[PDB]
């Protein structure tokens, strides 16, 4: 009885939200219209994390999906397991995205708003108890980027206590599918910065990468990328839902993992993931997995490890397996590679072992890490920022909405202080 | 003990006749008369449409 | 008759309980249920009908580890008031067990413990576990020896603690844990055993023959070492020992009190086959360093008493022969002012093996608790970790924000650091 | 044996009763001929509270139906149930309405009215116990907002024990259907406030707004808004009419929800309402019902209750439910939300509990509120009378009644010292 | 013989009687109808043949509730006279029931009253059911007993009144009644027992396994208590307890009067499997704060006497023993005036069970009343709910208007606030 609630923002959030719901439907066994068709009794044990149970042995999921344009929605519905929502979670507007981070959050965010609230109202209070909310959105638009950070300080303003974990997507250094990405990302890292417990941060390139590297995909779609994303999400939270020889839920995270209030930006990784010629050669074991996850192409971040030092590492590990053989893994890693730790924190590395696996596989696991790294991610928006902005540019989109100059001032001032933040830790 | 496994077999069918509410979200929606079907009501038929004012 | 009361905390505490019942109930010869296909007085009451309930209460701050015990297959045996279980845990955060979360529940466990307390005619003493690194086994359970130690007062409150590894560890806060709690438990406590998991780990590997062992094994070790250390109260001996008898005998000082364990012969059914495996023997096996349950090095300090409890076919003539031999023994050292240095107990039944179980058959077997002054080296270790971290201060905030007055964190050091100096006036002679 | 006598004036209340019957009707099972053919014998127990019975087995409503033009008499003479009524009790004018408040009130009112009293008192003195009254008419008409005035004057003269509770559509905000309305509704509340005990408003653009917002009815005909709103007076009065756990009838709820002699209007709503098709998404329960009454979209007139605060509220809950259930509801929703609740009335939300509810619910809420956001509305109207006055305008033709120019006057300073009063008492 | 009259008044009273004659009937022998398929004279007249009537009478205002029992199962039971039913409720309106309607029907019920009295040799008292925020409760109710004091005298009139509870509340104006019922009761009443339904709630969850409980839940509780204590003059024991004897051993003054009810042991079929419920357990459960039917502390104030009954095979000498270990509680606070502090009582018919019902089949059970100055903190909470809505003057037009004067209200506040002097002066120290 540790209920979550999920909201989904903008065109990557609805997208990589809506296949989320088909990995755990498939996980606890819930037939698409709703009913529980499983085979196993310790499915229902804590279902009630994310769903609702309608009268009739229906389930509802705990999902509220926003967007400024319904194109995106008539989408999500038109996908296999649309029908499962409640159909009074969709809030929508009628206006178009414009791509706009100001547009979407003094014009358009202000009229959503306050409807979007109660709708988070509701499933806030229908629970015995909650935990913490769950957001997905892209920093480079203008819906998700914009109206999600505004949303982000409402929530910290009415529910303090609860767990604000967000999974963030970057925009990528080389080949990107907006030219105002340094404005819509400068902007709004001044609010997950202040206001969000845990931020996970996703590269698509590195997505790509490890798609042609590893999986071996000869015609990769976003369908196989969104599914890289949905299993770290479900990794997550399986140590609520299941049991184990060791837990560890959010709360546990948060408090190892971040040493200061503000360093607490994160990468993940999945292993095994396994090429479809390999798996005869390839014998599962424990040092098996741990070799895959601090494996540096392995990051779903485009960013190198090996460049900065860590400060906390954390492991997950579903199926059953040896508690001896995960604990002394972690030991090998660390003293062989002492080099890449710092030195004023004994034993950075966190583990877990949760029982119940991924269907299909016999053992899974789970990577997040903390690294001065990101320090790199940064700094590419920063430069391509500042030259956008010593000349104006397209700015003037964003006066016209009530944007002042001085806030992107304050957005770099802020953004360059988390960089120099991580620059002092190193030493 | 029986007294105990007594008790269950009410709560069961307690469980059963609170799952027969399914019976009445159909008298809800067959509503028709209550214009939850939206009737279209007075014999619209061009020579007229109308019988009974509101309708 | 004589009882005793088990308290469990903790996802450690709580597995490691399931798996000493598994035993005390095979070994009594008791049902699952409680039924029968004596000594139960010291561990069980009779309810109503022939039916039977253990003394025992299962704590913690979160449903799953308690949950588990609900739907198992002893899930009869339990009454349903002994199983207490939290809303949300402590997050390996002292001070969120400490004061947050741990007052919500303190009260309504405290009933459950005093009521079971008054079914107890004879009680003699409590059995308490924990694992020092998480916050409901550490801030949690500081907060219920507080309020025990008023309660009772005269009463033997004994514990039983895994002590964070050298190198091994799962939680990175795991320090700071142990060294608050370690100033609450030193004052009330009036005796706690270490053990450890690495070398739990090593002796599971080596001497007992598993590849990859689990949580599960070393669970039933822990058992058998609880099983022999009350066998004395439940069962016929040629020299028995009261829980009081530890109280005094092993622990010279006040805050000295934390011993450690062994035992002997810990072998695999095919090794067993070769060896008789005499008195002598398992008493020599017993002072190795290998065979420690805390991996540290006794030859590094000195022994003060030490207490030893054979179980089974051994002889009394035969126990004075071995202890003769082990004090010629040079490699083992003993402070001047313990000449005696023991005490001895034996017992007729011998241990009982499990179904699905690891261990042999073996009719004598030996069991030992000794204080040694190379626990010092452990503390210091701990100290060593704690300081890299405070000096930079890299987890304050999240203890100050759950009601941690930040002058604690000095405090607790402080009073370790006087153990660690307190060992060292003990450690010299005169 | 508490039985209510029934009065439909003007267009508006004439069809609010048509269907108000239907509902009774069906709810005890009398055929429309007047005839019982109904299931269970509870239905007979107290059907003397609105019926009476003609040697033969036929019921006959207590019902008083008037209009000053035939036109609405002969509709509802059509009606499915126009047979039910007794044709005696039909008294109507042979003069066009003319909108106008003193033309009713004065020029047509006085001639109707002697023959009005007597046709109520043949029905008043007929039974053996008389409890209140029941009056349903419109406040920005000419009929319903001038002639009701005047029968509620004299019924106050001849029966000043018993409860004068009336039901009234308040004038729309934003689309009203009248010109002259402001002064019609001013004129109306002199006397309203001084003879009624119990008024309940309702808004026509609330009811539009709960139909699509909760009913997604794209064309809600007069129909829709006519039941809903007959669904109030049925689970006020259903107390008297079937046993109960705790029982609460008219006078129980005067005592409880008025503090003061001349703060009596009333704001109501009603709960669950069925969402086509999105029923099957819905769990029904005690909780789920406690979420829409005290849901300030489901209020049927359109004052915010957020803008306001709450002096005394009432809820009635129907069906076999929990005890403990209900009086925690109560309790949560008043610690939840203390900023809208007055200090210096403790226990502001009165609650109870009645055995069977209506037809085609298992269970079902009614919701009666007091509040100060009723300033919003008496606001609106003053207003426009205001700019209105000043120009003279209209006057013309209330002047050639024989209505005085001090009337306006004087309407005008009861309406606004009623709102003064509603802001002190906020302190 | 020996017999008790019990009068009825509201819903609140009605509602539970039901519960107590279901109970009653059922536990002598008796079918619904009066015939059958002793102790039966306390509470029955024999009419003749075989034919039974019950010694109650039932008012309230209005015939909703009673013409439930008129067309329910009992309606062959009762007498058609002692059905009482007005016309128009009080309105939870004080005035209303004792002003204006009130009179209406008093003398009505005063003949029918006093008619049953006179098939009544031996009457030793009355038992009067009451809910203080409703208005015919506190209005006739008090109406009731200011004539029953002349019309009867000397002659021990109990209540059991639910009084109201601190959170929740079902009526706006509850707190201006429960005053105005304070001062007339205060005067007539010999002793009126304390009940209210916040803890029964609270109760009927944790001890008595139900998710979500009615009205008749709580009735059958209530209907346990009263059975209990009228057993001593029904059935055979060892230290019978007279109603008389209730007057003098509880109340030390004349206005500290109002008792707390206990009951004990309250448990489901599935926990009392697990225990044993002797004597010493079962003592032990009362003074608990969980199991108090009023929701206060009693560790808040200090307790004067308090008096035991005992229903079962119950031996004396463990009275004894758990009493005295109820003395070694040093969390109870005993005043030192009173040091001899109880009266107990032991009958041999144990507690009687219901179809479709919800407590466990026991062999023993005790009931508690207990007078205590901790309810002194519950008056100065409904002191101040009254304090805040007669300030702003909030709803004094209804009372007016209905007969009431307003100089009632400050005397009435007056009266009270003497009983608050009353009750903190007894409790200082000596
Ligand atoms: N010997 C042994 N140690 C265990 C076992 N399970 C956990 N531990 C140890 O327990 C420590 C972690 O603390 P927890 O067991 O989670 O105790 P806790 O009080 O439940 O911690 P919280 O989850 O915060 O409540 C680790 O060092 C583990 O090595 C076990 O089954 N056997
Ligand atoms: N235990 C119990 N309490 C009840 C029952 N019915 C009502 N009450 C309590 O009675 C209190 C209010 O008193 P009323 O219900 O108004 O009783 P009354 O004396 O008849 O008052 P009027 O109805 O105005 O004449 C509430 O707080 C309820 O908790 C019942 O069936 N059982
Ligand atoms: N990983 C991933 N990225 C996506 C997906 N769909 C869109 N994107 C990328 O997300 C970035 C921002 O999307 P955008 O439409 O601006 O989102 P919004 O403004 O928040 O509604 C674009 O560069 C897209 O290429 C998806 O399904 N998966
Ligand atoms: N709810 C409801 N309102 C109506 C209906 N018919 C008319 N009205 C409204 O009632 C208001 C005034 O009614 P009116 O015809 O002047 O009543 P009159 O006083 O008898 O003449 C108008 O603004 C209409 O919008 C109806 O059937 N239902
Ligand atoms: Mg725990
Ligand atoms: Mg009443």
């Amino acid at each position: 009885v540790r209920e979550i609630v999920h909201i989904q923002a903008g065109q990557c959030g609805n997208q990589i939200g809506a296949k989320f719901w088909e990995v755990i439907s498939d996980e606890h066994g819930i037939d698409p219209t709703g009913s529980y068709h499983g085979d196993s009794d310790l499915q229902l044990e804590r279902i009630n994390v994310y769903y609702n149970e309608a009268t009739g042995g229906k389930y509802v999921p705990r999902a509220i999906l926003v967007d400024l344009e319904p194109g995106t929605m008539d989408s999500v519905r038109a996908g296999q397991f649309g029908q499962l929502f409640r159909p009074d979670n969709f809030v929508f507007g009628q206006s178009g995205a414009g791509n706009n981070w100001a547009k979407g959050y003094y014009t358009e965010g202000q009229e959503l708003c306050e409807s979007i609230l109660d709708v988070i109202r509701k499933e806030a209070e229908s629970c015995d108890c909650l935990q913490g909310f769950q957001l997905v959105h892209s920093l480079g638009g203008g819906t998700g980027a914009g109206l999600g950070t505004l949303l982000l300080n409402k929530l910290r303003e009415e529910y303090p206590d609860r767990i604000l974990s967000t999974y963030s997507i970057v925009p990528s250094p080389k080949v990107s599918d907006t030219v105002v990405e340094p404005y819509n990302c400068t902007l709004s890292v001044h609010q997950l910065v202040e206001s969000a417990d845990e931020v996970f941060c996703i590269d698509n390139e590195a997505l790509y990468d490890i798609c042609f590297r590893t999986l071996k995909l000869t015609t990769p779609t976003y369908g196989d990328l969104n599914h890289l994303v949905s299993m770290v999400m479900s990794g997550t939270t399986c140590a609520l839902r299941f049991p184990g020889q060791l837990n560890s839920d959010l709360r546990k995270l948060a408090v190892n993992l971040v040493p200061f209030p503000r360093l607490h930006f994160f990468i993940v990784g999945f292993a095994p993931l396994t090429s479809r010629g390999s798996q005869q050669y390839r014998a599962l074991t424990v040092p098996e997995l741990t070799s895959q996850l601090f494996d540096n192409k392995n990051m779903m971040a485009a960013c190198d490890p090996r460049r900065g030092v860590y400060l906390t590492a954390s492991a997950h590990f579903r199926g059953r397996m040896s508690s001896k053989e995960v604990d002394e893994q972690m030991l090998n890693i660390q003293a062989r590679n002492t080099s890449y730790f710092v030195e004023w924190i004994p034993s950075n590395v966190k583990s877990a072992i949760c029982d119940i696996p991924p269907r299909g596989l016999k053992m899974a696991a789970t990577f997040i890490g903390n690294t001065t790294a990101f320090r790199e991610l940064f700094t590419r928006v920063d430069s391509q920022f500042q030259k956008m902005y010593a000349r104006r540019a397209f700015i003037h989109w964003y006066v016209n909405e009530g944007l002042e100059t001085v806030e992107f001032d304050e957005a770099r001032s802020n953004m360059t202080d988390l960089i120099q933040e991580y620059e002092m830790y190193e030493t | 003990l029986r007294l105990a496994a007594e008790k269950r077999a009410r709560e069961e069918e307690d469980r059963r006749l609170d799952l027969e509410l399914n019976q009445y979200e159909i008298n809800s929606t067959i509503d028709r008369l209550n214009q939850s079907q939206a009737n279209d009501e007075a014999a619209a038929a061009n020579g007229g449409s109308f019988v009974e004012g509101k309708r | 008759m004589r009882e005793v009361i088990s308290i469990h905390v903790g996802q450690a505490g709580v597995q490691i309980g399931n798996g000493c019942w598994e035993l005390y109930c095979l070994e009594h010869g008791i049902q699952p249920d409680g039924q029968l296909p004596d000594a139960f007085n010291t561990f069980f009451s009779e309810t109503g009908a022939g039916k039977h309930v253990p003394r025992a209460v299962f704590v913690d701050l979160e449903p799953t580890v308690v949950d588990e015990v609900r739907t198992g297959t002893y899930r009869q045996l339990f009454h349903p008031e002994q199983l207490i279980s939290g809303k949300e845990d402590a997050a390996n955060n002292y001070a969120r067990g400490h004061y947050t979360v741990g007052k919500e529940i303190i009260d309504l466990t405290l009933d459950r413990i005093r009521k079971l307390a008054d079914q107890c005619t004879g009680l003699q003493g409590f059995l308490i576990f924990h694992s020092f690194g998480g916050g409901t086994g550490a801030g949690f359970g500081s907060l219920l020896l507080e309020r025990l130690s008023v309660d009772y007062g005269k009463k033997s409150k004994l514990e039983f603690t895994v002590y964070p590894s050298p190198q091994v560890s799962t939680a990175i806060v795991e320090p700071y844990n142990s060294i608050l709690a370690t100033h609450s438990m030193i004052d009330h406590s009036d005796c706690a055993f270490m053990v450890d998991n690495e070398a739990l780990y090593d002796l599971c590997r080596r001497a007992l023959d598993i590849e990859r062992p689990t949580y599960t094994n070393l669970n039933r070790l822990i058992g058998q070492v609880v099983s022999s250390l009350t066998a004395s109260l439940r069962f016929d001996g040629a020299l028995n020992v009261d829980f009081t008898e530890f109280q005094t005998n092993l622990v010279p000082y006040a805050r000295i009190h934390f011993p450690i364990c062994s035992y002997a012969p810990v072998i695999s059914a095919e090794k067993a086959y070769h060896e008789q495996l005499s008195v002598a023997e398992i008493t020599n096996s017993l002072f190795e360093p290998a065979n420690m349950m805390v991996k540290c090095d006794p030859r590094h300090g000195k022994y003060m008493a030490c207490t030893l409890l054979y179980r089974g076919d051994v002889v009394p003539k035969d126990v004075s022969a071995a202890v003769a031999t082990i004090k010629t023994k040079r490699t083992i050292q003993f402070v001047d002012w313990c000449p005696t240095g023991f005490k001895m107990g034996i017992n007729y039944q011998p241990p009982t093996v499990v179904p699905g179980g690891d261990l042999a058959k073996v009719q004598r077997a030996v069991c030992m608790l000794a204080n040694t002054t190379a626990i010092a080296e452990a503390w210091s270790r701990l100290d060593h970790k704690f300081d890299l971290m405070y000096a930079k201060r890299a987890f304050v905030h999240w203890y100050v924000g759950e009601g941690m007055e930040e002058a604690e964190f000095p405090e607790a050091r402080e009073d370790l650091a006087l153990l660690e100096k307190d060992y060292d006036e003990v450690a010299a002679e005169s």
